[PDB]
């Protein structure tokens, strides 16, 4: 049982951080962090300076 | 006499767990 749920639990709260940086990029930030690959449920990974 | 529209998300990761996490039954 274990092993279902911590996979579960580690994928939403990876999709919680793509929808945050997305909404930053609009708004304040903007054109100065990049996100270069994000397949879901797995990994994201972001670019600055 | 409500939905917050975010089940666009949340929907895929329960297919993405179906899909991984088929009933035993």
């Amino acid at each position: 049982m274990y092993n279902c749920l911590h996979s579960f639990c580690l994928s939403l709260q990876l999709e919680v951080l793509h929808s945050q940086t997305l909404m930053l990029i609009r708004e304040r930030w903007g054109d100065l962090v990049q996100v270069e690959r994000y397949h879901a449920g797995k990994c994201l990974s972001l670019s600055v300076w | 006499f409500s939905s917050i529209f975010q089940r666009q998300r949340v929907d895929a990761l329960l297919l993405d767990l179906r899909q991984k996490f088929p009933p035993k039954f």
